[PDB]
């Protein structure tokens, strides 16, 4: 029924049949001859399907054009570091964030000759990389030899781009894209790759096949037993951390931070800050956070600057737009950051809090550069209160280090 | 001004307001029908940008709509993200024999419409 | 000795010459027109050539544009021989074809390989422009051994001397002597623009992307101008392509690489009652009026500004105003009159100040936002940076300069430090920018209505004290606001109920928001 | 080589300043140095051909101009009329009447502004001394005292006049910038705003808030009327003749009438020292002052907006001058230029 060019083969199938997965373990050296050749096994099959079984009559484009077929859930590798010199040219599973893309650029396919004395035309192609420039006109009269030139607007190509990935295996890549798959792939995307490991003479990159933009029964049974028992705050607050006596509120609120509101599009990123002595367990706590959370970023108010939390941006003479070196804040985005020192943070850092918390946006204009990164994150901080302790005789809001328009 | 010195009227004020009241209902019927008129119009002065430079069927309705806007449209008189919306549904509606798109699992991906002709369907309005 | 000929190219030529000779005989009046005033380039709109053959004559001149255009310029070229044949007289046909009012108009984004060759029309923001030169469109060679003349030696895209000389008594090659007299040249430049601003979605970059300009139709780009242009798409050769991962195809060794560039004929920017009127169709006009001819309606455009926003009506009224500016003056003296308005907004850390700054920037048509730390002195007015191409310096547009005849609208602006709070002072009063630094001593525009946000000195209103002591800035700041505003919060039961109720629906869920840019840009026009 | 610029005045709105290389062949060398301002007659013929043709994309070359004759002039039917105009009694208050006529009262300072405008003798007294010709002016006072709007006309009646704000000029931009030559790679130096308005007006607005190394900037050229420079072995001295009109707003933004001058400003006594004639502008309020301002701005606003076709609105435009000045404007400008010549 679809009208679409390429098929996305569920490559999780091939783990889960036996055969396939032999024919993964033939396959992990040989992608290429597999793909070309269900390219043809795709055209044949709508072929039967439309016409053979006599169930439907359009083919004729389907006929002339050429499909591909991605497979989507490849199994995973054992990672890009451990991979060998003869792991290059061999299928491959990874994962990561994408960071930069650089521009379309176009890839030579079709070459358009014409005859500079008699204007005749041949139609030349690039077979592996190589460009063959006619000798002699192939008309029977013009017989000029080295007359053939070629125009360069007359000729066909195909789109090419280089997009940076920082991965992690089961460091950063480039990887390269080539037809659809450029600008499928943008800033800040959650990928995962099937693809071919490559280092050609030896630069490592990555050939992408297909792109990926994003437990048991007894696990629900679990959750439902745990989920049920009426102990369930108690417990959860219990178990949350053992070297932290009671404090049912704080680890309630901490814990609460950790599940997060509710997002409409309206974010729930909630925040807490601990205004306890300084010598009550709260560095124990944020720091246990750290490692207990889905992975964020820890820092301290005192060890950073605005640089540091936003980013670094400038151009680029090769890429022909703004680039990001993504701070901390950034770097956080949809997970939880720690910040300590939080009464010791720079004022010119503070103020980069305030559109953060406002609408999860920074947005900074200065010499050729305009534009607004967004840094959705939850963030956990903790301030020593004013002087050496806590002060009862103050006014609470005396106590603390912070602005009104930054405390409320 | 104080231009509302004397109008002296009887207790007709009431049907004044039953006046103002019963018939501002087709009022805004006929506003309906007059923005519907402005989409079957506008229609016309559209599908020139698909019949000009889109013959492959990667364009998903999202696209078309986001290229209805921030186009020749955006000039003395801009148009609206949903409205292209609408315009580009209604393109359909009125023309059944060389568009049928068809929800894939969200949203909607347009193909290369047949075009027997241009405007000739108009008269429909 | 018969060269290859197409047969295709020869029905789009006849084809041509018949419409030419057909429509209905507006361009033969264009033709004499030129003559009388001696116009080197004629215009077509893209819509008359789409009403022959139901417009296929128009797809294929379009979708190939770069090879049918010898043919269209020979058909031309014949007219005009067959109706005026002076236009041929040089003190030698240099002719210009340029095309414009095309229905689509194609982003930096959807730039695709798939559109070389073909026929369309973009819109982008001028950043950098390079000064006019000539080009050499058409050269002529003298030979060495003998004295032989070569005429019509076109050069495309490329230095090209002659492959043979043509009398078979000489045996020439490689080596030609170039004519500067009888060889006939063309304008050159070449405009730098960047990717609108209602294109890029938050936290992705703007593209670049440069533009090719030749003919009469140069210069007629400005830095911050809305520009659109019409053409076709070209690849030129690229060096910085090396280095690049990835196998790279060679010629047999020569290199192949390419980036693409985009080559315009046609030049518009965007921007008197009945010219305006003129534009408009009937139903068209009744939507446009329904909003002008009713007894309310300020009310409900002051009821309709940014309806996420409750209460807060003086703010309300206050931007509806500011998007509707003062009509320019100019004295008999010279001396010109601001019309744009500023405003300013103070506000508690708790009343929604920020929302009426993002509200406006997302419905203005022209708007920038910035945030007072982030923002600094260069980075609004201008930048003077080192331009391509040469030694000398070059402007570069910042915040303000960016979204002339537009609004700007600055966050946390008390925060701002005074040093770079001064540089805006000259854009808010004279509506110019002045710089006299390093080689660049120009004047620029700067009609651009400031909308500003800030807090007072301590966060909270202090209460106990009056107006003049809670605001840090000083009087020459603030006279040059003519709205301005201090909102407060008060613990009144019956307003923090609604408060809660609507801020709550909100977190739950007259005249529409896309309406009121038609009735503006109608009624902008009016000079009271 | 000589490279000719748009004269100060002529830039049009909006456009940075055009510019064309003229080559000066046989003996046409040294008739003009950097800030003078000349006409020359040459022919415009096409020289760079090289690697243009490869580097920027597309076969393109650049124009020059190769000079012939070069050159550094009043009718009779201007010197008449002007002779008519000199013999009126007190022609001076019809003068300084004339400056700015939109803006309402502050006479003691339109005054100042036509003296400046005016000039007076650079005497050059037996070569060995010399004074400067030309009255400097300060205008301090209160925001809404039109400060500034009048360097928006001084621009755009004397001869020659160039315009900056503070915060937007640098040292080096105003006085002169070092350049390194495209043809002979050596040291060259540009002029900046004071010496292309040699012979003419500078205009700096908000002069109080400007840095102050960009203040100290000015001090030679506010009294030798010249720039003194060395920079990249560079050592030279060009010609800056020209008066300073400066605007500026005292100590916290209005000015204390219980304080002196000393005090209401950031600026030092040697600043001070530079100009001639101080024009302090108090915004104080009164019935009868008030209401005449704003009756003569109401009708300047109704003046001003918008409503041999070419004659009539000519004739109607002088028509409009004269309504609000005893002297057509143009006659004016003649009349300074002649003057001053
Ligand atoms: N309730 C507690 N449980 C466990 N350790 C604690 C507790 N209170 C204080 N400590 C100990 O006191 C030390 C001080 O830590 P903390 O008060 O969190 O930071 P700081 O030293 O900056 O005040 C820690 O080493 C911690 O182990
Ligand atoms: N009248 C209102 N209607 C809806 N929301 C409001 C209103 N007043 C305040 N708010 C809410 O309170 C918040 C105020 O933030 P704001 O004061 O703009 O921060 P900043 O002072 O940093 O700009 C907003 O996020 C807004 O959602
Ligand atoms: N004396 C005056 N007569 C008429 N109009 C005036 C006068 N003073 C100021 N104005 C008006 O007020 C504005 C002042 O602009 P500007 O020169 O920037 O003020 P300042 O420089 O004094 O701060 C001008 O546009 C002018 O129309
Ligand atoms: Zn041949
Ligand atoms: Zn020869």
């Amino acid at each position: 029924e679809l009208g679409t060019s390429n098929l996305n083969l569920d490559a999780r199938n091939l783990l889960a049949y036996k055969q396939t997965e032999d024919l993964y373990h033939q396959l992990l050296n040989y992608p290429q001859e597999v793909i070309s050749i269900m390219d043809q096994t795709i055209k044949d099959c709508m072929v039967s399907l439309i016409v053979d079984n006599n169930l439907d009559y359009d083919l004729d484009e389907i006929e002339t054009k050429f499909y591909k077929v991605r497979p989507y859930n490849v199994g995973s590798c054992k990672g890009m570091r451990e991979l060998n010199p003869n792991d290059i040219d061999k299928l491959i599973n990874l994962k990561g964030l994408v960071l930069r893309s650089t521009p379309v650029i176009p890839d030579m396919k079709v070459a358009f000759f014409k005859c500079n004395v008699c204007d005749h035309t041949m139609a030349v192609e690039i077979d592996r990389g190589v460009i063959q420039e006619p000798a002699r006109c192939e008309r029977i009269d013009c017989n000029e030899p080295n007359s053939m030139s070629l125009i360069h607007n007359r000729c066909s190509f195909a789109d090419k781009q280089v997009i940076k990935l920082q991965e992690t295996p089961d460091h950063s890549i480039s990887l390269c894209v080539y037809d659809e798959l450029v600008d499928s792939c943008r800033a800040g995307d959650r990928i995962e790759v099937t693809g071919t490991f490559r280092s050609i003479p030896y630069k490592t990159y990555v050939d992408v096949v297909h792109v990926k933009k994003v437990i048991t029964d007894q696990d629900l049974a679990k959750i439902r037993e745990v989920a049920a028992r009426e102990d369930l705050y108690s417990l959860l607050a219990r178990s949350i951390a053992p070297s932290i006596y009671e404090l049912e509120d704080v680890k309630k609120g901490i814990l609460l931070q950790l599940f997060g509101g509710t997002n409409k599009t309206y974010r729930g990123d909630i925040n807490i800050l601990l205004c306890g002595d300084p010598s009550t367990s709260k560095s124990q706590i944020l720091q246990y956070v750290h490692k207990i959370t889905p992975r964020g970023v820890y820092t301290s108010g005192k060890g950073s600057s605005a640089v540091g939390l936003t980013a670094y941006i400038t151009r680029d003479v090769d890429t022909k737009q703004l680039v990001l070196e993504s701070g901390a804040l950034v770097l956080s985005d949809g997970g939880v950051c720690c910040i300590d020192e939080f009464d010791k943070m720079s004022d010119s850092t503070r103020s980069v809090l305030h559109e953060v918390m406002e609408q999860q946006t920074i947005s900074i204009a200065k010499a050729g550069i305009i534009t607004t990164l967004n840094a959705r994150s939850s963030i956990l901080a903790s301030a020593n209160p004013i002087g050496s302790r806590y002060n009862p005789n103050l006014p609470v809001t005396e106590n603390i280090d912070l602005p009104p328009p930054l405390l409320s | 001004m104080y231009k509302e010195k004397m109008p002296d009227s009887q207790a007709n004020l009431m049907d004044r307001l039953r006046e103002r009241e019963r018939r501002s209902a087709a009022l805004l019927s006929q506003r309906q029908k007059r923005y519907q008129q402005f989409l079957a119009m506008k229609m016309t002065q559209v599908f020139d940008i698909l019949f000009s430079l889109t013959r492959g069927q990667p364009y998903t309705e999202t696209y078309l709509s986001s290229l209805i806007v921030d186009s020749l449209q955006d000039s003395n008189n801009p148009i609206g993200t949903k409205e292209a919306s609408e315009i580009l549904a209604g393109l359909q509606g009125i023309l059944p024999m060389d568009i049928s798109v068809h929800q894939v699992d969200g949203g909607l991906k347009v193909y290369r419409w047949n075009s027997l002709d241009k405007n000739r369907f108009s008269k429909l309005l | 000795v018969k060269k290859v000929d197409d047969v295709t190219g020869e029905k789009v030529r006849e084809a041509f010459e018949q419409f030419l000779e057909d429509f209905s005989k507006v361009y033969r009046a264009q033709i004499e027109f030129m003559k009388i005033y001696d116009l080197n380039t004629i215009y077509i709109d893209y819509q008359h050539l789409s009403m022959r053959e139901n417009g296929a004559l128009a797809m294929a001149i379009s979708e190939q544009y770069y090879r049918f255009l010898p043919f269209l310029q020979k058909g031309l070229r014949r007219v005009v021989r067959k109706y005026a044949p002076e236009l041929l007289n040089t003190s030698e046909r240099v002719f210009q074809i340029s095309f414009f009012n095309l229905p689509t108009v194609h982003r930096i984004r959807d730039i695709r390989s798939e559109k070389i060759g073909s026929l369309l029309s973009i819109s982008g923001t001028v950043t950098r422009t390079s000064e006019v030169r000539p080009e050499l469109y058409k050269a002529s060679f003298t030979c060495d051994m003998c004295r032989a003349i070569v005429d019509n030696v076109e050069q495309s895209f490329k230095y090209t001397e002659p492959t043979f000389c043509p009398n078979p008594s000489c045996e020439n090659r490689a080596f030609w002597t170039l004519n500067v007299t009888r060889s006939r040249f063309l304008d050159w430049q070449k405009v730098r623009i960047q990717e609108n601003a209602n294109e890029i979605p938050t936290g992705s970059m703007p593209r670049t992307l440069d533009v090719i300009l030749r003919g009469d139709s140069v210069e007629r780009a400005k830095p911050g101008d809305r520009c659109k242009f019409t053409g076709v798409e070209i690849v030129v050769p690229d060096v910085t392509q090396l280095g690049l991962p990835g196998v790279k195809p060679s010629s047999t060794v020569r290199d192949l690489t390419y980036k693409i560039s985009f080559l315009a004929c046609h030049v518009i920017s965007i921007g008197d009652q009945e010219v305006f009127l003129n534009s408009l169709s009937s139903d068209e006009i009744n939507e446009l009026k329904e909003m002008v001819k009713d007894e309310h309606i300020y009310d409900k455009l002051v009821r309709s500004i940014a309806p996420a926003v409750f209460g807060h009506e003086a703010v309300k009224k206050g931007i509806l105003l500011q998007m509707l500016g003062g009509v320019h003056k100019s004295t008999v003296e010279g001396i010109k009159l601001r019309g744009d308005i500023n405003i300013c907004v103070v506000g508690d850390p708790s009343t929604s100040k920020s929302q009426f700054l993002k509200y406006v920037v997302g419905f203005a048509p022209r708007s920038v936002y910035t945030s007072g730390k982030a923002s600094s002195a260069a980075g609004l007015t201008a930048a003077v940076v080192r331009d391509e191409e040469g030694g000398d310096y070059t402007i570069e547009a910042g915040a303000l300069m960016l979204a002339d005849n537009g609004i700007c609208c600055i966050d946390e602006f008390d925060k701002m430090d005074i040093s770079d709070q001064v540089a805006i002072h000259e854009a808010m009063e004279q509506q110019t920018i002045s710089i006299a630094k390093a080689g660049i001593h120009a004047t620029l525009n700067a009609r651009t209505s400031i909308l500003a946000a800030a807090n007072p000195v301590g966060g909270r209103y202090n209460r106990k004290l009056s107006l003049r002591g809670n605001l840090n800035m000083t009087a020459p700041i603030m006279s040059r606001f003519d709205l301005f505003f201090v909102i407060l919060d008060d613990c009144n039961e019956k307003i923090d109920t609604e408060l809660a109720s609507h801020i709550v629906d909100l977190h739950m869920k007259p005249f529409s928001a896309e309406q009121l840019r038609r009735y503006i840009k109608y009624a902008r026009t009016f000079k009271p | 080589r000589v490279t000719l610029q748009e004269a100060p005045g002529t830039v049009p709105p909006g456009r940075l300043p055009r510019h064309r290389e003229v080559i000066l062949l046989a003996d046409l060398v040294d008739v003009s140095k950097p800030g003078e301002e000349v006409e020359v007659t040459g022919i415009y013929k096409n020289n760079y051909d090289g690697n243009l043709n490869a580097k920027n994309g597309f076969p393109v070359f650049a124009t020059i101009i190769e000079a012939n004759s070069i050159k550094r002039s009043w009718t009779e039917e201007e010197e008449r009329e002007f002779r008519k105009i000199s013999r009126d009694r007190g022609i001076i208050d019809k003068i300084i009447s004339s400056m700015a006529p939109s803006i309402y009262g502050h006479r003691d300072i339109k005054t100042a502004v036509a003296c400046s405008l005016f000039g007076g003798v650079p005497k050059n007294v037996n070569g060995k001394h010399s004074i400067r010709g030309d009255i400097n002016v300060l205008l301090l006072g209160d925001p809404g005292t039109a400060k500034s709007q009048i360097l928006k006309y001084v621009e755009k009646t004397a001869h020659r006049a160039v315009f900056a704000t503070g915060q937007g000029a640098s040292a080096v931009g105003l006085t002169a910038s070092v350049r390194k030559d495209p043809i002979t790679k050596e040291w060259t130096l540009e002029g900046g705003a004071l010496v292309l308005a040699d012979k003419g007006v500078c205009l700096i607005d908000e002069f109080d808030k400007m840095n102050d190394q960009d203040r100290t900037s000015i001090h030679e050229a506010m009294e030798q009327q010249s720039i003194s420079i060395s920079k990249a072995g560079i050592v030279t001295t060009l010609q800056a003749r020209c008066s300073i009109i400066a605007a500026a707003n005292p100590n916290g933004g209005r000015y204390n009438s219980t304080l002196p001058l000393a005090q209401n400003v950031s600026l030092t006594e040697p600043i001070l020292s530079r100009f001639d004639i101080l024009c302090v502008v108090r915004d104080l309020v009164d019935e009868e002052a008030d209401e005449r301002l704003a009756t003569f701005v109401v009708d300047s606003h109704v003046r001003s907006h918008p409503e041999n076709a070419r004659q009539r609105r000519l004739q109607r435009q002088r028509k409009k001058e004269e309504e609000i000045s005893p002297i057509p404007q143009e006659l004016l400008m003649k009349y300074i230029h002649y003057a001053r010549t």
